[PDB]
């Protein structure tokens, strides 16, 4: 006996592990035609075309299994499947909540649910901050604040400016006495790094500028979207303990398929839901880079890029109708089962061969064959 | 459910392909920002306009997709309208350029 809310995770994991990119719903013909489009700039049409068409078609071959799926597409597919178009739209516009340092809010809100009659889908965004890397020493006679490169710190003799990536000029505070002390303390190189125990008065002048900046990090916003993932806590049967399951892809590392094939979903679930929120909170609180990299690798990396600058965790939560979600997955497998094939691997091979025929034909219609 | 989900993911793959092609094409703009200025015009184009200027810098795919999207990608289902394609071309062009010039 298994709850319907749990069958949702079963079908979802089973379909992704077996069929991969086919779970997006994209017809193989559409996908091959497109691949031909993003590969036709690289084709010099003064050379041999059947050379390049076959080469390009063959390069996309050894890539299908390569991690070219983004965390957002996986997270979006999951929300769409478990919620349907209407509720995924409203879920997409719901505002993210910032995680508490110990995760008290997410912990507490889960406790307000009956683990046997409620099915939660949690979606997280992880944000990195991107402070400037470079300190540029320049003179007033060479510095127009509109010309200068962005996302840099600029040390003048009478000012110390920070130019963010958007264009807004910021005065970092040091008086005109302080700036000349730093200007005459730093050498002749055009650029310098804001990241690297000081020994030379050059190093002290750079480290204090880092300090003068970091005490006013408040005034800026460097944060960029870094990683996306979801978590599903289905219903339990009676006296059964609650279980969560993380879902994610990671561009460059693994797909949503690879994540399932490696059973990392099941590996992280066994550590329990609350202990997960805890290690998730430390990632947003810690300032130690080894600890921030320890957790980040354990949670969000392949089963089988040092996170130096801080990370923050935000979430939004909703409830699943397992009947709807199974119906949504049924319609998706209906599409999948329109591809000839004795078994899932046979159906994937038909998708790939079908897509390759569309990529080759679309290349030929564009290059006069 | 499935048709709406498929149309979404088909539209997403197109946007991704638009972003990759336009970006590769933007990487070779001169110091007069010709290709970028062209990209800005595109994000403000009238959706009823059925003609590009004769020696348009825009990538071949973009203009083919704009004019006859169902000839440009003859596997694309009819439930994707020419207007929907064109709205997507402008929203992608607006997002790329603002990212390219670092406002997002
Ligand atoms: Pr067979
Ligand atoms: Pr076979
Ligand atoms: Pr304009
Ligand atoms: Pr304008």
């Amino acid at each position: 006996l298994e709850s319907p809310g749990f069958m949702v995770h079963k079908k979802l994991k089973s379909m992704s592990q077996s069929y991969g990119v086919m779970m997006t719903g994209v017809p193989a013909e559409v996908l091959g035609q497109m691949q031909a489009e993003r590969s036709i700039p690289s084709i010099n049409k003064t050379g041999n075309l059947k050379q390049q068409i076959a080469k390009e078609v063959s390069k996309v071959c050894h890539m299908m299994t390569e991690p070219t799926q983004s965390c957002g597409q996986a997270s979006n597919d999951v929300c769409e499947l478990l919620l349907g178009k209407i509720e995924a739209e409203k879920f997409h516009f719901t505002k993210y909540e910032a995680l508490s340092a110990d995760g008290d809010n997410l912990k507490n809100v889960l406790e307000n649910t009956a683990p046997s009659s409620t099915n939660l889908l949690i979606r997280f965004e992880i944000d990195r901050e991107d402070p400037p890397i470079v300190l540029v020493k320049t003179k007033n006679e060479n510095f127009n604040p509109e010309t200068a490169v962005k996302n840099k710190i600029y040390l003048l003799e009478n000012k110390l400016y920070f130019i963010d990536k958007m264009g807004n000029l910021f005065n970092l505070g040091p008086g005109k006495k302080k700036c000349t002390q730093l200007f005459n303390a730093i050498g002749d190189s055009a650029e310098y790094s804001l990241c690297d125990e000081p020994e030379k008065p050059e190093d002290f002048a750079i480290s204090e500028i880092v300090d003068i900046f970091n005490e006013q990090k408040e005034r800026f916003d460097f944060w960029i979207g870094s990683h996306s993932f979801t978590i599903y806590i289905p219903q339990t049967l009676g006296e059964s303990p609650r279980q969560f399951y993380p879902y994610q892809a990671y561009f460059g590392s693994h797909t949503l398929q690879d994540w399932f094939v490696s059973d990392k979903d099941e590996y992280l679930s066994r550590i329990g839901i609350d202990k997960y929120i805890e290690k998730l909170a430390v990632l947003g609180k810690t300032t130690n880079t080894k600890e921030r990299s320890d957790i980040y690798a354990e949670f969000f990396s392949k089963r089988g890029n040092e996170k130096r600058q801080p990370l923050r965790v935000k979430f939004k939560i909703t409830e699943i109708n397992p009947e709807l979600a199974l119906k949504n997955l049924q319609e998706t497998q209906e599409f999948i089962d329109t591809h000839p094939g004795e078994n899932p691997s046979d159906k994937v091979e038909n998708y790939r061969n079908r897509a390759k025929l569309a990529m080759t034909e679309h290349l030929e219609s564009l290059l006069d064959i | 459910f499935f048709k709406d989900y498929q149309k979404k993911n088909v539209m997403r793959l197109l946007q991704d392909s638009l972003e990759k092609i336009i970006n590769e094409w933007l990487k070779t703009d001169d110091e007069s920002h010709t290709k970028l200025k062209s990209l800005q015009e595109l994000s403000e184009m009238d959706i009823n306009a059925t003609s590009f200027a004769e020696h348009s810098p825009l990538p071949d795919f973009v203009t083919r997709l704009w004019l006859d999207p169902h000839k440009a990608l003859d596997a694309m289902d009819k439930n994707i309208s020419k207007n929907e394609i064109r709205k997507l071309i402008k929203e992608t062009a607006r997002e790329i350029e603002l990212v390219f010039t670092h406002q997002k």
